[PDB]
């Protein structure tokens, strides 16, 4: 109600270990309270002392502007000296001090923060749903990327990004600096290396903690590379856009084999994950809350909301994952083995031509093992129909 | 950035453009001379990709007008379309020319009109730092667009090759040949110019769109006016994830890239099935996204013709299939595992394919953004049947010898008449040999 | 609040301190300047204290405003302190203004004493930009040979880089700082909160100015430049022959030498945060 | 004070000066024989710095308005504002001169009533204690107004040559040419003493002007009295940071003198957006500071002839971009940085050019209290334009055998004509030397 933390010598089974930090100690927690009853008198009453700060006209439980905080007075009259102690009497209760309650705190941060708003808004930023407005920024950030991270770079990376979204019109000009890309360190290159922050506000920070804002970053590095081998394979395709482009060399239409094999293969491979990662995320986000009054339900729906894309997009631990980004990376040599002038027709042009059809080779059958575990009877099923869905359609 | 100048010309190029941004107006929710709303920023989140990015408060077209006919831009300039457009800038209004009904008479004005008709869609692009490309908006048609246009297929593809060059190409109207008889001509030398010096054509028949417009609107004859109708709405509904930005192919160099595998084979068939205004009663109560895109693989939603017989014969290589609006955005991956599974077109088996959906919002006018719409671009190896049927066409007026020397007194005088039947022939052996 | 803004009126005479010692007034400060500067340009003693006490009387009833008209009577600001040096340093003007109590507890002496230092700064770049305003409009200072367009075309680069930077630079940094304080007032409980947001606003306005009470680049980056309008002016004030026109764009050409090697020392002091200096950056970009 | 004393002059001359202070008088809200309201003091904090300073709680304007014709003078004692001048220290009441059409009637008329126009000027600045100038507010058309301007750009250049001298000519419509026949000469007769008889001048033009007042006035058919209206506010305009507070350039000769790098180059072309009465309804939704110095960087408000051609083979140099009113003084530096990407300013190919942003406040007033206000006064190095045509039409005139002795009747009497022709040509070939 308060939301006091009391304490003399300390013996709650809360404690303190924004809205700061709170905690169970589950030894000095009895053993006749379960522990999933422990985090119902733990989650409401943090959320009351966060109010208790700021202040007592938005607070969670309502105690000036409604009269519930009396019908909790007459609950602990009850409940203060019943002789043979019970389980179910306990968490009864527990019920209506949390139901009734959890939705006054949810028509607070509707029309206190945007709740419809934020939420598709800092994904259009991660999962990126400005597409267009952002191929901008890949284009100033290739001549740029170039290079490992180093200390300039941090304001160069920044000022970059600035002027890019800015000569385009974004439309809104405050909304540009809320953000700001964070790319010493030498990991390979500088690509598939660089962040992005994002702000947060209040009551918001419950369901944006600085521990999930890494959740949705680590997402994006795989997300930002099938946009960037994706652009490439644009680029390198408008190197042979003609006839006079169109050498009559069979070195050209081994190449010309490649490219109808490669720019097709993103345009499904990475188009079908990608898609699918934003399309039904989004979708379950938007029928809970338009529905759903309750804020732990949606709370908990939204940490199933981004484990389920950093495992989508991170297909399975090791074995996938390194089979699907050394397909881009393998691609992304196939564009060096465009961008030659003149070149089948060339000595270089047919060297090193010879390696990548090997590296090629090295994919496709690193993929073909992934698919004999796919057979094999339920090792993840979305991510065997997913897999052998784009693979079908690399063939019908 | 990717800021398309748009190269309307001749006689009905200008028409079919001209309703193209009478549209986006519509969808940008604004009058044609200012801002009038608030709900243009945030249902549309980027109106400007053809568009003059603002700074007046209006966003102003990047177009040419240009036409042998000074009338079809007089009949824009006492229409209310004309602060949409500039009459000193973007149409030059009392272009001259003759009436046109030649293929050298356009050939050779831009023969000494050669340096003012490449600094007026240079000074269209100068709010870009980086240019997507030229769209060719004209026509095969008459022999004013068609004259003329295969002059700048040349001379913008020595200059920029690099960038998009594609054209909207609009056969001749075959059940005229009384009014233009210079027509198997005409489109053959500009049909020439579009398989070495041009990277895409987007083949539209006009004949095969009255044949739809008896079945699906019921008009009881379909007059050039209600035909430009048809073409301005396919248009606008091929650019859904340029203009309202994707996250996929939000280039238009993007999608052209999978649905082109080699030069000279690169046609595109288009197809559009929300022509039947008895798909929105019924899309008003939800049609399924399980039947709205087996329609884009039904022989009847093309606007072009095809063989059918050669359906069999033949396999398709590259399919797009946007469906629009209401989707229902989770058994759209349901839906397409069920398109190979009947078998509804052959694909090719050898190698590489793709059967691609994709899916858009569309306009905050709820009452064009209620109901299905299915766009197919389609590439089907078949094609060689429409430069069979030109061909056809072609030399049985060089049996009754016309244009032998009727044709080779204006920028002519050699004979490369045995060299258009030759490349069209190269042409659809080579389109031939590529699958197996 | 009552009786600080009626009783006695506080933010009227936060506002008047503004007027005579941010330059945030009119032609007031101005007509008293050309006078005084048009006797440095003859190199003729302006210091003579006398005439400079008129000077201000004579500022303070330019415009007519009626909150300085009325505060050279009683309250005066006449009495202006100088600092002569026989060190041999340049002239300081020392303005100081006696403010009614319990307002004199707000405003103390450390206040006025880095409002000292700030209009110090102002108008030794008004010496400089308007060196090389009136020059312009003088319409030569000497008005081979025939090297006059070939020096035009590096005067105009230093005249309008001078004046650029405090043309655009100070409109900003006596704005921004102004508005947010202003502000500050509106929201005003109670004098201990009006005494925190005025000390906020000196240390705004430091980090404003020129940044830091050490060493910076940025007054590496004032004082280099007004080594070379000193050298520039003080040979322009004098009749020049055939020959001597060639000693000016030779020095000018290495006068552009030395301007741009602060300005890529002043991007090293732009990527270590983020600063008024992004736009100073900036301001050397659109000169 | 910085006072300047206007010498109005002219049949047109004094017509664009006497709006431009009955505007001072709205603005003020003033009536023009008494102080009756306290805006004053609260709208303007200072009121004569161009008047003559309060001894009966009013304030007299510093001009003087001496014509050859009387008629245009007296056309102001049938309005209530020959009480607001007065009838000897303005403007003589009955002050003749010639027919007068001649241009060599007027400069004769200078040295014969030269003892009394040293003395009305001197007359009207028994309170000027530290002079700005005097700036002629004399036309061209009409011989009138050119023939005694012409003489006191001279005598005021020999007393107070470091003072400013700069003049608001315009040049008449040079589209009639049979309803005036003297315009080459009398414009060259001027032309001539801009250069060495004077520092800067603000040029403007009359068939450039007419442009504007159909495009953002709407008028029906350009006709003179419209025209003033356009001109007398641009005029009030310029003198807003002299009439208000500011710092930076306070005075009307700090902003004229950052606009000159060299001689020959100072002619200033002027521009004002706000002449459009629908953009007090775009204000309840903001207009922005972001765009309103991207219509003044367009040519669009371009008040002096020239190409679009040869803004490609030439660059502005200097231009200053002065917002009043609203502007919103933390964005302003926002409005600065988009300049650049775009690119509608150019810069000079040897250095940097320079963009001076100015912003002052102002009195109650409907253009700045409501709705944006941009003054352009702008310095391209296309002003060669107006002079070769002038020069065209010089020469031609002379292969026409006109005014070589129909006009050396009167003080002409040794070769003066190719003294003009020549020093054109100076000013012509000097921009180009010092532009690329």
């Amino acid at each position: 109600l308060h939301g006091l933390l009391l304490d003399q010598y300390e013996e709650f089974f809360v404690r303190q270990g924004s809205l700061k930090q709170f905690s169970l100690r589950a030894e000095m927690l009895p053993s006749y309270i379960p522990v999933r009853v422990a985090e119902k008198i733990l989650f409401v009453g943090e959320s009351v002392q966060m109010f208790e700060n700021q202040n007592v006209n938005m607070s969670r439980t309502g105690s000036i502007l409604k009269n519930q905080e009396d019908t909790f007075a007459a609950e602990l009259h009850r409940l203060k000296q019943q002789p043979l102690f019970s389980l179910v009497d306990f968490e009864s209760v527990l019920d209506r001090i949390r139901s009734t309650v959890a939705e006054h705190l949810w028509k607070l941060m509707v029309e206190e923060s945007d709740l419809l708003g934020q939420l598709k808004i800092i994904k259009d930023f991660y999962l990126l749903g400005r597409g267009e407005l952002f191929q901008a920024f890949i284009d100033v950030a290739q001549n740029m990327l170039k290079t490992p991270p180093t200390a300039v770079t941090e304001h160069d990376v920044n000022v970059a990004f600035q002027l890019s979204a800015h000569k385009v019109l974004l439309d809104d000009d405050n909304l540009l600096p809320l953000l700001n890309l964070t790319i010493r360190e030498a990991p390979t290159s500088g690509w598939a290396a660089l962040g992005l922050s994002y702000k947060v506000q209040w009551p918001l920070h419950i369901l944006f903690t600085p521990a999930v804002l890494e959740k949705y970053n680590v997402v994006f590095k795989y997300l930002l590379s099938v946009r960037r081998v994706q652009s490439e394979l644009q680029h390198c395709w408008a190197l042979q856009m003609q006839r006079k482009h169109l050498e009559s060399n069979k070195t050209d239409a081994i190449k010309w084999r490649l490219q109808n094999h490669m720019a097709f293969l993103v345009d499904n491979l990475q188009y079908y994950l990608q898609v699918d990662v934003l399309e039904s995320q989004f979708s379950q986000l938007l029928q809970q809350i338009n529905s759903t009054r309750d804020f732990e339900s949606i709370r908990l729906a939204h940490d199933h909301f981004l484990s389920n894309l950093l495992a989508q997009s991170f297909i399975l631990l090791k074995p996938v994952f390194h089979c699907l980004n050394e397909i881009l990376e393998l691609c992304h040599s196939f564009c060096s083995l465009v961008s030659q002038n003149l070149g089948p027709l060339d000595e270089r042009g047919a060297g090193q031509l010879d390696i990548l059809v090997k590296g090629f080779s090295c994919q496709s059958s690193l993929l073909f093992r992934i698919l004999s575990s796919v057979r094999n009877h339920q090792i993840n099923p979305d991510l065997a129909q997913l897999l052998l869905r784009l693979d079908y359609n690399k063939y019908y | 950035p990717r800021e398309i100048i748009t190269l309307q010309l001749g006689q009905c190029g200008n028409q079919i453009g001209f309703e193209f941004w009478k549209q986006l107006c519509a969808e940008h929710g604004i009058s044609p001379e200012g801002i009038v709303e608030e709900f243009a920023t945030e249902g549309t989140d980027r109106k400007d990709v053809f568009f003059y990015q603002a700074d007046d408060e209006h966003y102003i077209p990047r177009a040419v007008l240009l036409d042998l006919e000074p009338r079809v831009i007089h009949s824009i300039l006492n229409s209310p379309y004309a602060n949409l457009y500039n009459p000193e800038n973007i149409y030059l209004s009392e272009h001259g020319g003759g009436a046109g009904n030649n293929w050298a008479s356009g050939f050779s004005q831009g023969e000494k009109i050669h340096e003012d008709i490449f600094d007026i869609i240079d000074r269209e692009a100068d709010g870009s730092d980086s240019l997507e490309g030229f769209v060719l908006c004209h026509s095969i048609a008459g022999g004013t667009g068609s004259g003329l246009g295969s002059y700048l297929l040349e001379r913008l593809n020595d200059r920029y090759p690099k960038k998009l060059v594609q054209t909207y190409s609009v056969f001749p109207n075959q059940d005229e040949m009384s009014h233009v008889v210079v027509q198997p001509y005409n489109s053959l030398l500009t049909l020439k110019r579009l398989t070495q010096n041009a990277d895409c054509v987007v083949v539209l028949d006009n004949t095969a769109l009255n044949r739809i417009a008896t079945d699906r609107l019921h008009i009881q004859n379909p007059s050039f006016s209600q035909i430009n109708q048809l073409v301005s709405t396919i248009m606008s509904a091929s650019t859904t994830t340029l203009r309202y930005p994707g996250y996929m192919n939000n280039d238009l160099i993007g999608l052209i890239a999978s649905l082109i595998p080699t030069p000279r084979l690169h046609f595109l068939m288009t197809g559009y099935t929300p022509l039947t205004t008895d798909q929105s009663v019924a899309s008003v109560r939800k049609t399924t996204v399980l039947d709205v895109m087996r329609r884009l693989l039904q022989p009847k939603n093309v606007m072009v013709s095809t063989g059918r017989d050669r359906q069999t014969n033949h396999c398709y290589i590259a399919i797009l299939n946007i469906i629009q609006g209401e989707v229902d955005p989770t058994q759209v991956h349901k839906s397409l595992q069920r398109i190979r599974e009947r078998k509804l077109a052959n694909f090719i088996p050898w190698g590489p394919a793709s059967i691609q959906v994709a899916l858009s919002r569309k306009s905050p006018y709820l009452p064009s953004a209620h109901r299905v719409s299915g766009l197919m671009m389609a590439n089907h190896t078949n094609i060689s049947s429409l430069f069979e049927r030109t061909c056809r066409q072609y030399d049985k007026l060089r049996k009754r010898e016309a244009f032998l020397e009727q044709f080779r007194k204006e920028d002519i005088f050699k004979d490369n008449f045995d060299e258009l039947d030759n490349s069209r022939e190269i042409v659809q052996q080579l389109i031939d040999e590529y699958h197996a | 609040m009552y009786t600080l803004k009626k009783d006695y009126r506080l933010v009227e005479y936060l506002q008047a301190m503004r007027n005579f010692f941010l330059l945030e007034a009119g032609d007031t400060m101005y007509d008293f300047y050309t006078p005084i500067f048009d006797k440095i340009r003859e190199k003729e003693p302006w210091l003579n204290l006398s005439y400079l006490n008129v000077q201000i009387q004579e500022a303070v009833g330019q415009r007519y405003p009626d909150d300085s008209t009325r505060l050279s009577v009683s309250f005066e600001s006449v009495d202006l302190a100088k600092k002569k040096l026989p060190v041999h340093t340049l002239d300081g003007l020392i303005l100081s203004y006696k403010v009614p109590w319990p307002v004199d507890i707000v405003i103390s002496s450390e206040c006025q004493k880095i409002y000292n230092q700030v209009f110090l700064l102002l108008l030794l770049i008004k010496w400089a930009k308007y060196s090389l305003d009136v020059l312009q409009f003088n319409e030569l200072g000497n008005a081979k040979g025939q090297q006059i367009h070939r020096m035009f075309l590096l005067r105009v680069k230093l005249m309008h880089f001078v004046n650029s930077l405090h043309n655009y630079l100070m409109t900003r940094i006596l704005h921004s700082t102004g508005l947010e304080f202003q502000h500050q007032v509106e929201e005003a409980k109670d004098l201990d909160q009006l005494i925190k947001i005025h000390y906020r606003y000196l240390s705004t306005i430091h980090d404003r100015c020129l940044l830091r009470e050490k060493v910076s680049s940025v007054k590496e980056a004032i004082m280099k430049v007004l080594n070379v309008v000193l050298m520039f002016a003080d040979r322009w004030h004098a009749g020049l022959g055939a020959w001597k026109k060639e000693s000016i764009v030779k020095m000018e050409s290495d006068f552009t030498n030395c301007h741009k090697f602060l300005v890529k020392v002043l991007n090293k002091a732009v990527c270590r945060g983020s600063f008024p200096h992004l736009e100073s950056l900036a301001l050397s970009l659109m000169a």
